[PDB]
């Protein structure tokens, strides 16, 4: 059934498995027409496909092509995200492919169910956990190869970096969700702290700075004091 | 008029016949019921006094052969045979009339009612739906399950109806899967009319015997079959106008017939708001529309 605080150690475990998220894969601007009326503009999104375990991160760029003409934009988002995932399901061997994926939105379930009815045997599951992979356009480097995509196009990640060769995934998956929770309740701030000190660079080949196992320590508590903060300054407390 | 006589009522039972149902008492000097009409699937339906447990009940057609009734002291329910000695057994009818120990089928000449629920049903197709190739009448009791019930466990004990399911390889196209899951018009014209049923009176016959079986009986399974086939009818967007035009005559007979204190459980709210208020056919189902709203209201 579905997934909550009860069964973390099934996330870390040896079954292959993905999360899809789709709140990225139809984004628009809104706007006033000449004649004072509103409209829509898209413009490129991404479906965020990954393994909780390893980290591989299946970033499936929307080029905003493929909603010219189409009707009912958010409807469709869902089901072209199936027809994604199915497709990249079925370009993987065998032994790579997941025995279970988890969709962040229940509205996914049925659309990828569909798609995925070749697959009899690969289960697909909802959450109750609130994962914030909706803020995974707050990654410069996600976000620049969405914008500048001219077609569509899959680009690979290890959304971790080298993480792994020092934590377990139960770790790297909780400092990522933690990143993540802290640039959606506030970005400005959680973009700040990760950056404040100018000798902790990005390496080309990585997402996240090169911090210390102290520094991450650092780093870590401060978006905790990121996201209780902007928590009483919303209630007020 | 045909009749269907009875050994004799050893004991307690209600008796149905088609939508009519009567008492008789244990020991009642009770012969079986006359003036059935012909040219119609009749069902005679039966609960114990002493078990509510398992309504039980005959599907038969007079014109196919004599048929009687004759309670079964070891297996413990009054059981449809076969009499093949036709002088004998319009002597024996012959005798139950002159004694009057036969109720008389009492149809209304102004009501149509029952050839409204049994326009499209065939015995012929029951029979293909209840496998029991010896007899020429067909057995269903409450607790029958049927073959898609079993995939999800005796086989000759089931409910053979078409398997429809909506998130299937059948009734989704390798790249239509949005195209036909959000219009079923593809699953409903081509797969089913086309390719199982044939033609829409078979459809409808199987819609209108999963519905009296489940109304008769409470038969689950019945009931999910009866609702799955509204609502492929009606999550299509293209459908014949003379099915839709029949389709709303047909539930229109379905609701007016259902018990007022059966809706809770024989009526899926999901089906039915869906079916009347959301899906390609909201604007279709004038007059079981209105029954419905005038009739369940809560439901809706
Ligand atoms: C916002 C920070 O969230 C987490 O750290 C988190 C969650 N949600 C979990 C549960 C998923 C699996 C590992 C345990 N840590």
């Amino acid at each position: 059934g579905a997934m909550n605080s009860s069964n973390y150690a099934e996330l870390f475990n040896n079954d292959i498995k993905l999360f899809v998220d789709d709140t990225n894969v139809y984004r628009v601007t809104v706007h006033k027409t000449f004649e004072g009326n509103v409209a829509t503009k898209a413009i490129n999104g991404c479906i965020f496909t990954l393994n909780p375990k390893t980290g591989h991160l299946f970033l499936k760029i929307i080029h905003t092509s493929v909603w010219a003409g189409q009707k009912r934009l958010s409807q469709l988002a869902k089901w072209k995200t199936a027809e994604e995932v199915s497709a990249l399901v079925r370009s993987l061997p065998k032994e790579e492919q997941p025995k279970q994926i988890i969709v962040t939105r229940k509205a996914m379930l049925d659309p990828l169910e569909v798609h995925m009815l070749d697959f009899p045997n690969i289960a697909i599951r909802p959450t109750e956990l609130r994962l914030p992979f909706s803020a995974a356009m707050s990654i410069d480097k996600l976000s620049d190869v969405v914008m500048k995509a001219t077609e569509p196009q899959m680009v690979l990640f290890n959304i971790y970096d080298d993480w792994l060769d020092r934590i377990s995934s139960y770790t790297a998956f909780s400092r990522l969700t933690l990143l993540l929770r802290a640039l959606k309740t506030n970005e400005e701030s959680a973009k700040m702290i990760l950056l404040s000190d100018p000798t902790i660079t990005i390496k080309s080949y990585h997402l996240w700075p090169s911090f210390t196992d102290e520094q991450w320590i650092t780093i870590e508590s401060q978006m905790r004091d990121l996201i209780l903060t902007e928590y009483g300054r919303k209630y007020n407390v | 008029m045909n009749t269907v006589p009875f050994t004799s009522a050893p004991i307690e039972v209600t008796i149905g016949i088609d939508q009519y149902s009567f008492n008789v008492k244990e020991n009642q000097p009770f012969h079986g019921i006359k003036d059935i009409p012909i040219g119609h699937v009749h069902v005679i339906h039966f609960q114990h006094a002493d078990n509510s447990s398992m309504r039980y009940g005959y599907w038969f057609d007079c014109r196919m052969g004599n048929f009687y009734i004759q309670y079964d002291p070891k297996d413990g329910l009054y059981k449809m045979m076969e009499e093949r000695d036709g002088a004998k057994f319009e002597n024996i009818v012959h005798n139950f009339k002159e004694r009057q120990m036969m109720v008389s089928y009492p149809k209304i000449d102004e009501d149509d009612t029952w050839y409204n629920l049994t326009e499209f049903v065939q015995m012929d197709k029951i029979r293909k739906i209840v496998r029991k190739d010896e007899n020429q009448f067909s057995y269903v009791d409450s607790s029958m399950t049927t073959v898609q019930e079993n995939e999800l466990s005796d086989p000759a004990h089931s409910l053979n109806y078409t398997v429809i399911n909506f998130k299937s390889r059948e009734a989704i196209r390798p790249g239509h899967e949005m195209e036909d899951f959000l219009d079923k018009s593809y699953y409903l014209n081509t797969v089913m009319l086309q390719g199982i049923f044939k033609n829409s009176s078979n459809y409808f016959g199987e819609l209108q015997f999963a519905f009296l079986n489940a109304m008769f009986f409470g038969n689950y399974g019945s009931s999910l079959q009866w609702h799955a086939m509204i609502e492929l009818i009606c999550s299509s967007a293209t459908v014949p106008k003379h099915m839709l035009d029949k389709l709303d005559e047909i539930l229109y007979y379905q609701i007016k017939t259902l018990p007022e204190q059966y809706s809770d459980i024989l009526l899926n709210e999901r089906v039915w708001n869906i079916c009347l208020y959301s899906s390609f056919q909201k604007n279709s189902l004038h007059n079981t529309e209105k029954i419905m709203e005038n009739k369940y209201p809560e439901l809706l």
